[PDB]
């Protein structure tokens, strides 16, 4: 099936399409290929929850109905996470 | 006053992307369940699907009679009309109407086309290759001249008509400019003679699907490649629709065809929708909230916003005229999704109806509106 | 392949280009592959987020026989959605 | 297939009836090749509409044929058509014609009669009654007669524009005694009406009823009746609501107490489709209900069946005075102003269930089945 | 050379001080192709003297509004105040000011972002002036942005004709221009139905609202609003009231009398009828003048200080088809107050041209300026 991804940190968000059997390594490779820098220094957060990198997205809880293009769930990102995983600080959107 | 039309089937409706012109047709009379009431001769029920409304006008000129089952196209907003079955039988005259004019009343014109004409018949398919119109198939009387193709008589028409009819697979090129009939040699396995078959135009590829050979109603798919005149039978992989008739193969994109409805041999009207991909070569079934409304002999046309709009049809069977109960509903099937103009339109109609509710609305860039408004300043008054 | 966009309140954004080929105002504004650096002064980030989300949806639900769902519009962002439709014309 | 029996669309033809076989002849049409002049029909063409079976039939005739009429007066006494008056491409005519339509094994023949006495003027747009063995002719747009003729006659001014020979309205009464073939003129008593053409006439017993008409620039609609024994004119003022003043409209007797009116043309030149019926005992107008009111007609020929039907043939939908865009029609309109017999309902019960009971369609008696198969069912979906 | 008229159009805005009509904006159907609409340009101001009679072209500077197909404006203390209007980009609601008192300088626009809750962009609305306050009623347009008193009904066909559905409102807004504050008074009494294509008139501290087209129904009913107690009151008048219609116009001819002229009916027929309302007798008495064969719609009306109804604009024929929109540009003058002795002297001289050309030349300087300015062009003279 088809699972679509929000990646939100520090007034930057990243829209990225993937499949259900894709691991967290493959989306790490594609965000490395977008933003032109090391992807191993980043941490993902399912509302402040670290995922295992070898886990496929069927096991991660990101399905197609949960992460509909027109209504999708998010992860936050934290570069330089390394050991001191960057604390998540998502600046949200403005008031309507 | 919203001009609600009479419920009908057999009308021809054409689409430029902005207007379906609905003309002709017949209905079952609800007062008198004895004879099918043909619709009035001059009635044009133009439904704008971009501005979603009805406007009926009256025409003049060399007016053709009350047609139910004709074959009409609309090329550069010009109506061309051929064939059909009026209340005394079938015809094979050619008629032309100009729909570009809005200042004057619309005047019909009969054109006697040079070349060999086909027989008086109806229920045939058209494909439009630039200024040429290829006519294929149909049901009707015997061909008077030496006509390429195979004519096979329906036996039961012998038990219901003073002159018997039958199906054919006869192709004819009519020119739109010079009004010339011609009839080229085709190649490949030509398909079966059939009626209520589906025609669809991509390029010089014309797809015919479905119909009722003999008394059986199937689901075979053929295409004519009009630059090469080559007939090819194409059986798509994956899941497939059932055998049906009276279905309109209206295209929605250059790779993707849309099919609404159907009518099986058991005389059941179908309420399912299908899409077809040429490049994957696959039928796949569409889910839609109009599964409670089966329609046959309807008009499913294509809009510029990627919506297939259906007007007409009957909710039950059309064979017995007393059992016919026609419908005049407008059905929307957006396989290609709605646009930002249309998502703004469901943003207003659901979430601003009870809402009366920040005071900051400036403007910087000019002239970015010219595909949106149209007739804007005369509205509402 | 991925193009940068700035909202009114300074929110940076990065765009799939084949998801960005649909709207004509941005394709006449940027490049009118190639990564562009463009900016907005008036339209906020929440109604813009919907725009790009809409595009992905628009791209995913093009030419398939899946059930195309209705999109929920909140009534507080619907006035800015009609504003964004006026200032985009997609 | 072969070309089915369908007459051309026209306006101004003459339909007579014995109640079982309508004879249609004359009339003209707008020429679709060029609308500057008006096309006229060939003068040998009889059309027969059977109202019991609903079919047309082409008839060629011999004899001293009339010219191409565009509206003439005729009767169908004893299945014998008698024609008089009419307008034509040569002009107007007062030649009396006879067509014996009683011969079924023989083809029909024409005979022009030079009747004795003083013949009337050459004229069209007029009415007629048949009383005993006498034909009685009333009114007419037409010329002045060659001798002294009882009654009044006023010239139309606008005819003085459109033709060297000028016509006008009269209310003359003439008698052709066909047993002696002699013209005569009785004494007109009572309050005589205005001179009018386009007057709708009917024969109720020993009386003749005249409704409507045109005089000066006014399309009138008063109602009169003349007795056919006492020769006394009686103007009737009916109660209720009157139908709008109108011309170019027919009116046939549908029963011995009741009369029927369809169509008309308002003085403002608007085409009419409102149906009315008249009660002579109540002296009353009742507006009739039918679903055929969406199309109007000019020169709508009505005929009375023996099954109680008003059968209308022909009619211009728009303004006929716009002759280059004159939308002529050839549609039979059947109005049920009197209920039918079961013979007719039994054939309706056959005509409803066709695909279920095609064996009972194929196994009727021969006149019955002919009538049933006569209907050319409009098959548009059969075979699909 | 420069006797050129303003062009034939529809949807212009004309205001009055009683002496000098200010005409500004509007659009016309193009004579090359009648389908699209060419907007008459935004820099163009016309001044038509309503007493002497003449037209003056002034180019306008400043924070210039775009071309308008119909807006709302007043002339208070010879200062123009503009709100709303529909431009080629759609509707607008910016408040504009144009000080017309500067005769020595060329006129400058000024767009003012007033404080409070401004209404949303729209058009086809009415207005009253009470003391320093400019009070705005009605309108066909978009949804307002904050909590706005009054109701709103969205027109259905507006949903079809664009992606911007415009609806009618019965909203009321006070612009206090001494502080430049938007505010909203309390709506008491039986409020009218939400409508536009109406007209408004001001009688002292009172406001009259006449007609309008809610949905498709072009009712012309009358409503009454106090400008002190803010109380709504529907009046059902006696006499024979005028027919339901939209695109009409009202001016107060006197402190007891109101005027009404022409319009566009519910069954799509123009109007050229004239009526006079009496508030003391509460009666609609029909006014007779020989200009009842010329029907105009949405035609502006101005009441002079000497008491004349002067009408400019108004499409001569229908306008819902764009290709048949035969617009006009002629001045219609109707007298409801009688002609004064100064104005009887003015006709005493302007009516005898050839017999009293010596009396044309022997007049005071502003008088002669008005007489040699009122030049009926000579068809007869020459041979």
């Amino acid at each position: 099936m088809d699972v679509f991804l929000m990646i939100r940190r520090h007034k930057t968000t990243i829209f990225t399409d993937a499949k259900e059997s894709s691991t967290v390594f493959e989306l790490k490779r594609i965000v490395e290929g977008i933003l032109k820098r090391p992807p191993d220094e980043q941490r993902l957060y399912k509302d402040d929850q670290l995922l295992d990198d070898g886990k496929t997205l069927g096991e991660c809880g990101f399905t197609s109905q949960t992460a509909r293009p027109q209504a999708p769930a998010t992860v936050g990102l934290a570069f330089r996470a390394d050991d001191t995983f960057e604390a998540l600080c998502i600046e949200p959107f403005s008031s309507p | 006053e919203l001009a609600c039309p009479a419920e009908r089937s057999g009308h021809v409706a054409v689409s430029d992307g902005r207007h379906m012109f609905v003309w002709g047709g017949y209905k079952s009379n609800q007062v008198r369940g004895l004879y099918d009431f043909y619709l009035p001769r001059e009635e044009l029920w133009i439904y704008n699907m971009e501005t979603g409304r009805w406007k009926k006008i009256n025409t003049e000129g060399d007016v053709p009679p009350s047609m139910s089952g004709s074959c009409a196209v609309c090329v550069d907003r010009v109506l061309y009309l051929f064939g059909g079955h009026h209340s005394r039988g079938n015809t094979n005259k050619f008629y032309m109407l100009d729909s570009r004019s809005t200042d004057r009343v619309l005047q019909w014109e009969r054109i006697d086309c040079q070349g060999i004409p086909p027989s008086s018949k109806d229920k045939l398919g058209v494909w439009v290759y630039k200024n040429k119109l290829i006519f294929f198939g149909g049901y009707g009387y015997l061909p008077e001249d030496k006509v390429l193709g195979t004519f096979e008589f329906d036996e039961t028409s012998f038990w219901n008509s003073s002159h018997p009819r039958g199906w054919n697979d006869h192709v004819h090129i009519l020119d739109t400019e010079t009004f010339t009939w011609s009839q080229p040699i085709t190649t490949g396995k030509a398909p079966s003679p059939r009626a209520a078959h589906a025609c669809a135009t991509v390029g010089n590829r014309g797809f015919v699907f479905g119909g009722r050979y003999r008394d059986a109603r199937m689901n075979d798919l053929h295409y004519l490649n009009l630059d090469t005149w080559e007939w090819n039978e194409l059986i798509p992989q994956g899941i497939c629709p059932v055998g049906r008739s009276w279905h309109s193969l209206t295209p929605v994109s250059s790779d993707h065809l849309f099919l609404f409805g159907g009518f099986t041999t058991d005389k059941q009207p179908l309420s399912d929708a299908w899409t077809y991909c040429i490049s994957k070569n696959e039928w796949i079934q569409f889910n839609h909230p109009y599964t409670e409304k089966p329609r046959l002999w309807h008009t499913a046309c294509a809009s510029d916003e990627g919506e297939v709009i259906v007007f007409g049809g009957c909710a039950n069977n059309l064979l017995v005229h007393h059992r016919a109960a026609h419908s005049n509903e407008i059905l929307i099937f957006s396989v290609q999704p709605k646009s930002l103009v249309r998502l703004s339109l469901e943003a207003v109609i659901c979430f601003k109806e009870m809402l009366a509710n920040w005071n900051c609305l400036p403007k910087h860039l000019l002239h970015s509106v010219n595909q949106r408004f149209g007739s804007n300043n005369t509205s509402g008054s | 392949m991925y193009v940068k966009l700035i909202s009114s309140d300074g929110h940076e954004f990065i765009v799939k280009r084949e998801h960005a080929l649909t709207s004509g105002t941005i394709k006449a504004m940027l490049s009118g592959n190639e990564t562009n650096e463009v900016n907005f002064r008036e339209i906020p980030s929440h109604v813009l987020s919907k725009v790009c989300m809409y595009f992905t949806y628009k791209v995913r639900y093009t030419n398939s026989s899946t059930e195309i769902p209705e999109f929920p519009i909140a009534p507080e962002i619907a006035l800015e959605l009609l504003m964004a439709a006026n200032f985009l014309d997609c």
